[PDB]
């Protein structure tokens, strides 16, 4: 498993590996601002009365 | 008639024996090397990778052969008070 | 049930609430 | 000493009735515990109208809450003022009606009314002078329409000489919220015309427009709409519980506003509504309130006053005001709208004045209209019914339970008769 | 001065008297230790140290249920020799407790009656709590009521007996022990209040909303009745009744001494405060057939005599206005030789609720003891059971082999067959 | 105060009695040493029913262990609970009967009962008020069926006005564990019916069905089969030693369940039985216990109740529980199954409620039932007995020990009369 981790660390540089991992989207942390936990924050406009 | 195997091999009524107290208190080994050829979609998505520490269960009375009072919450473990001692205090 | 008792006639209410014969009950005070 | 029995049927009727009980409990100074906490002694003088005394100096409402589901009943019970009610009057079933009028009136609602009329008889036959009944419901459903009109029919059958006030939320053109709404609207007017004395129509689109333009609320929730309906509801019965110069009870309104036995669908209103942005700039005067009554945007039904004629106008003012300005203004409006009021009935307008205003405002006014322009809603309901009935869509759910096809044609004939009477008495010299 | 000696026989008598004597402690404010922190002298006799001891008797042939009292909360309140225990029960048999095992313990029980009567400067009578369906409550009772009549001649002998239910049941041979105990409840008794268990199972379901009751929920409803009956002796009121007073207004013939027991209102704590409990409403719940504490419908029968016992803030005007409404009801029928069938007893004290109880705190209450002709219907269904099993001679060897003859089965059927025959003769309109 | 004297005969009776005296030593908190280690004080107020006091707070059972072969007396002694049994409560010889009724009843079992009746009369006078006797044995064996029925005739002459109660192991239709088992079953049953008041018939195929079908076990050894039997013996006497709402002793069961002197053969059952998986997922309520008692799959007798009519039924409950749902459920099973009860008697079901469930368990119940479907048990032996007798097979093992052939003639004549009696009352 450690040798496969070596292989995947070397293989992570590919365009296909950046664009499309298995069962997921790409990395969204460049897109979102730094230090924001994505699953905790709320997206949208809050309606206030 | 039927070829009886060990408990691990999923053959016959393995489930009740896996519910038995012995197969509960047996430990579960850690994930090992050459374990990436044996990962499935259900294991990756709907399971937990935390190592599990085994549990030891204290001895209680048994009334019928299938009885397992070890896996019960700490309730009705002592003799119940009667109607007089419950109502009239 | 609680409706098993009779639906009954008349209800007492109280002294500030004015009902029928409130004037006649006041007259004896 | 005159008593009104309240009934809540359907989800919309249940929520509006709960808001009504909250509003009039705040008017009478009753906390949700059940005691009395007020400053004026005029609140307890007439509390036998809506409430029963209990043991220990507590007060309970004289309403029953019926719904075929246990959801809205639990919501009302867990609501703010749900503690004051009595638990024996909480009569409910288990199986939903599914917005089926046959399920509301024939199969599931058949077994519950034997218990509903028992508690209705309990709360009614112990009254000193039963003035009448007041039911809250909606037209477009299966529970609020079917078993609602069933209760109306049986109560009218067993009490022949009383008065009924049915406050009904009606279908609307753009704010349709049910697929079988023309069918369940047409299936209840056949019983509403025959066995009801005053039917008050409420339109959701009109409530939305009032909350957007006059009030300028940004978030007009169903709580706000039900508050509007309840505040209009209590105004017509202020005169049975509060003193005034010119008292007018429910039969007073019935005699003054029902000229023909089959024209008793009324369009109501509340008159001092304003936004707090312009509350500072608007002046409270009797002529300003009088102009505020007859605004078309104020009207709480989706009908245009410009597209018809007015039969009868009623206005109940609350507060301290002189009477010459009221009579002069409500003669001036009839003079200036000469071509719109009917000429074969002079003096189209009845005014009443009460001495107690609502809490939080100097004066108020409730406006009720009986007009020939209400035929547009019945016309569009009949047109939708014909367009669905040509191809018989959604009809097997009714025919598979015990409903015949011919009752649909009978109800359509009664709708056509009603709009014919409206048009005939509009165009008559 | 006026005081009652209570007798509890069987397992029913001990467990009814367990939930009855907790209310006599609470009404008079007597602690379980036996001390207070002239009304109490009807049951509690003073001691020079300040202790109050009940003047009751607890009898059983087994020590299994009385030993729980001796090691319970009230082990100090009762006198040590006031609770008589045998060594072996009668075991669902009338023969055992009347001839063989009921003889060795009757000398100790009869000695305590002669002792408790000595401190009584004036005795009104005896009250019996037992069960027809048992071996002790119907076998030991049958010779005790024979024995009490000889020693004390004209004393009153009231009775609160557990009648077998129409459908539910506990023992297999209860129709035999119900037959042979009615021979002693006819001439050695004076007035017999029967209740059953099904009719109180119905009450806790539809009134108190308790879906799963027990005997300790049933026993407090029976314990509520007897404190309402005795309430005139203890506390001041507008018009008191006596134990001799309400037998005269309720028993027209010496063979007709079987009333029905009814109590109202019975509602829980939550439901009570939303309702108003008027004097008219509590006296109208009693006349409904759904509040009968015996499973009999009074529409089939005819009322002969009735008695009303009132507690709390009652005004005598509204009692007269509510009774006069009842007399205009066509549903309620009275027999033509009783034009005046009402006796009214009024007491001041409102009822008291126990901690952990099911009933609510009330201001007024009423308990009607109604004599009716609709009990011969209940006695019909028990003889339909008795001859259905006696025809095949089932279970007979349990009785003959212990000491009676087999001829007691035939006569005790013939004894109470004429008793049903007398009920339709009374019910004929004159 | 009401003492039960236990009798154990044979190899089967000794092996069950080790398990029965294990579970009520477990119920009262009695350690294998002999002292007491419990929590509540209601476990000692009535403990003299089963245990005698001694010095140092030692409780010893009031049980006698009898067998003509010392093979199983070295195993019941070397078990877990083998020290609490009194050393003087062992009576033994050498020549075991070897599945012969004659050796246990006339020749070898004749001089052994003199020492046994010396032990019993020593224990009987030590009780204040003796409640009765209790026995367990096997009808298919040599010592239990041979000598244990000789004691039953012998004891009932000394103490006639008491309660006799047996838990006898009847032969199974299919397992066929002995060649001459219908001989020793026929001769014992002919002697049982006039000297017994309560007979609970237990069969090994009926218990083997329960572990496979209800308990879901794959290795049901004799240590499992004896435990269900020992649960029934505990549940019968549960109101004799514990308080409750409505008590019932050994006399109160026998007076309701026995309408005629020859109808005293009962058919046992126990109630809260569930697999290893269905413990955390099943709610112990009164409807679930009543649904399980009356079903034929949870029965300890190898006879189908659906092929006959219940004469009388006993239900003995345990635990803090509600009496209304008790009375409603067994009235509903009487109302729905109107064809499975005889109509000349009402209320075939008896009620008994205690307040003490077993430790670790919520509610428990025990099913005691008279039925006319136990005549199917006796007709199988009676058709087996005449198949061997018409060829006079195996007879020299019986007539060579002082027995005439008339005890073979009468034993078939009596058992044919009893199955003629169940058939009449159906
Ligand atoms: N309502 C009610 N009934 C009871 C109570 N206790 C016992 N019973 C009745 O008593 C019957 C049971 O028989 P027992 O009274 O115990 O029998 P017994 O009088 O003691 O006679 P033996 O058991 O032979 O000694 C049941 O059918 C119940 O109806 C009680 O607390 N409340
Ligand atoms: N004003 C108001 N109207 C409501 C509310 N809830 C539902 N409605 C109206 O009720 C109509 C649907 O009726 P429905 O609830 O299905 O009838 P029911 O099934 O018999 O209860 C919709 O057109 C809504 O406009 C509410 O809380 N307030
Ligand atoms: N259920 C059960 N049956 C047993 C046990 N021990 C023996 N048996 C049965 O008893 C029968 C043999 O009894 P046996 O030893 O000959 O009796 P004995 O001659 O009196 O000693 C066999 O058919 C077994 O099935 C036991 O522990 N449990
Ligand atoms: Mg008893």
């Amino acid at each position: 498993t450690f040798q496969q981790k070596i292989k995947d660390k070397k293989e992570s540089i590919y365009l296909s590996n950046r664009r499309a991992p298995l069962g997921k989207s790409h990395d969204q942390a460049p897109g979102l601002p730094k230090g924001m936990d994505t699953t905790n924050t709320t997206f949208g406009t809050a309606v206030i009365k | 008639n039927e070829n009886t195997y060990s408990n691990r091999t999923l053959m016959g009524n393995w489930n009740q024996e896996r519910y038995d107290l012995r197969n509960i208190v047996q430990p579960k080994p850690l994930p090992s090397q050459f374990g990436h050829y044996f990962e499935t979609t259900y294991d990756t998505s709907y399971n937990n990778k935390m190592p599990l520490s085994t549990h030891r269960f204290k001895r209680e009375p048994h009334w019928f052969p299938g009885h397992q009072p070890e896996l019960d919450p700490p309730r009705y473990k002592c003799t119940e008070k009667s109607t007089y001692m419950n109502s009239y205090s | 049930k609680g409706s098993l008792t009779l639906r009954s006639h008349h209800k007492k209410y109280s002294k500030p609430v004015l009902v029928y014969s409130w004037h006649r009950d006041r007259e004896a005070f | 000493m005159r008593e009104i029995v309240h009934l809540q049927a359907g989800q919309c009727g249940n929520q509006i009735g709960a808001k009504f009980w909250e509003v009039i409990s705040d008017e009478h100074g009753i906390d949700p515990t059940g005691t009395y906490h007020g400053d004026s002694d005029l609140q307890l003088e007439r509390i036998n109208v809506y409430y029963n005394e209990a043991t220990g100096g507590k007060y309970v409402p004289r309403a029953v809450l019926v719904d075929l589901e246990p959801g809205t009943m639990d919501s009302v019970r867990s609501g703010p003022f749900g503690q004051i009610f009595r638990p024996d009057n909480f009569v409910f079933g288990q199986s939903g009606a599914g917005n089926n009028w046959a399920k509301g009136h024939y199969t599931e609602g058949a077994e519950l009314v034997d218990s509903v009329l028992d508690v209705v008889r309990k709360e009614a036959e112990s009254c000193d002078c039963l003035q009448g009944f007041q039911l809250t419901h909606s037209l477009g459903g299966g529970t609020g329409s079917g078993m609602g009109t069933l209760l109306i029919s049986k109560i009218r059958e067993e009490y022949p000489d009383r008065i009924m006030n049915t406050f009904s939320v009606v279908p609307s053109p753009k704010v349709s919220d049910t697929v079988v709404e023309p069918y369940n609207a047409t299936l209840s007017v056949h019983q509403l015309v025959e066995n009801t004395d005053e039917t008050y129509c409420i339109d959701n689109e009109a409530l939305y427009d009032i909350c957007f333009r006059t009030l300028k609320l940004t978030t007009p929730t169903y709580g706000d709409l039900n508050h509007l309906v309840s505040a209009t509801m209590s105004g017509v019965t202020t005169c049975l519980r509060f003193p005034g110069q010119l008292n007018a009870d429910l039969r007073k309104l019935a005699v003054n506003m029902v000229p023909f036995p089959r024209l008793h669908f009324f369009m109501p209103g509340f008159a001092p509504l304003t936004s707090r942005g312009s509350q500072q700039y608007r002046a409270l005067t009797v002529p300003e309130l009088t102009q505020q009554m007859f605004d078309a945007k104020n009207m709480m039904a989706a009908c245009d006053p410009r597209h018809g004629r007015y039969l009868t106008v009623a206005a109940v003012f609350r507060g301290r005001m002189s009477m010459k300005e009221v009579d002069e203004q409500m003669l001036n409006v009839q003079n200036k709208n000469s071509s719109y009021f009917v000429e074969w009935i002079p003096n189209n307008v009845k005014t009443a004045v009460c001495d107690i205003p609502p809490r939080g405002l100097k004066m108020s006014a409730t406006f009720i209209g009986n007009s020939t322009a209400i035929q547009e809603l019945f016309k569009r309901i009949s047109e939708q019914f014909t367009a669905m009935f040509r191809r018989k869509a959604f009809l097997h759910w009714y025919t598979g339970e015990g409903m015949d096809e011919m009752e649909f044609t009978e109800a359509e004939s009664n709708m056509n008769d009603l709009v014919s009477e409206y048009q005939q008495y509009q165009d008559a010299t | 001065m006026r005081e009652c000696i209570s007798i509890h026989v069987g397992q029913a008598g001990v467990q009814i008297g367990n939930a009855c004597w907790e209310l006599y402690c609470l009404e008079h404010g007597i602690q379980p230790d036996g001390q207070m922190p002239d009304s109490f002298n009807t049951f509690f006799s003073e001691t020079g140290a300040g202790k109050h001891v009940p003047r009751a008797v607890f009898v059983d042939l087994e020590p299994t249920v009385i030993d729980e009292v001796r090691t319970g909360t009230y082990r100090q309140l009762f006198h040590p020799e006031q609770l008589i225990t045998g060594k072996e029960d009668a075991a669902n048999n009338y023969a055992r407790g009347h001839y063989t095992i009921g003889k060795e313990i009757i000398d100790l029980v009869l000695d305590r009656i002669r002792k408790l009567a000595d401190q009584c400067t004036g005795l009104q009578g005896f009250l019996v709590f037992h069960s027809f369906g048992g071996g002790t409550g119907s076998g030991f009772t049958s010779l005790l009521m024979e024995r009490l009549s000889v020693d004390y001649g004209k004393k009153s002998k009231l009775e609160f007996s557990i009648y077998p239910a129409p459908q539910v049941s506990t023992a297999v041979v209860e129709p035999y022990n119900s037959i042979l105990t009615t021979h002693t409840t006819l001439e050695h008794s004076d007035c017999a209040f029967m209740v059953d268990n099904e009719a109180i199972y119905d009450i806790c379901r539809r009134n108190l909303d308790i879906e799963r009751p027990t005997y300790t929920n049933l026993n407090r409803l029976i314990g509520q009745i007897v404190s309402s009956i005795t309430a005139s002796l203890r506390f001041d009121g507008a018009l008191n009744v006596d134990l001799t007073e309400f037998q005269t207004n309720l028993v027209p013939y010496p063979r007709i001494h079987f009333p029905l027991a009814t109590y109202a209102p019975v509602i829980s704590a939550e439901k009570a405060y939303h309702e108003q409990l008027s004097v008219a409403e509590i006296t109208n719940a009693c006349f409904e057939p759904a509040n009968q504490m015996v499973k009999c419908d009074p529409r089939h029968g005819k009322y002969m005599a009735c008695c009303l016992l009132y507690r709390g803030d009652v005004v005598p005007k509204d009692v007269n206005a509510a009774i006069a409404t009842i007399k205009t009801k066509r549903t309620i029928q009275f027999v033509d030789w009783c034009p005046t069938g009402f006796k009214v007893g009024i007491n001041y004290q409102p009822p008291t609720v126990v901690p952990g109880g099911d009933l609510a705190k009330v201001q007024r209450a009423v308990c009607m003891l109604s004599n009716t002709t609709a009990i011969a219907e209940a006695w019909a269904r028990l003889d339909h059971k008795f001859d259905l099993m006696y025809a095949k001679r089932a279970f007979v060897h349990w009785y003959v082999g212990e000491g009676m003859e087999e001829g007691e089965f035939s006569e005790a059927r013939e004894d109470m067959a004429a008793l049903e025959k007398d009920y339709e003769e009374v019910g004929v309109d004159s």
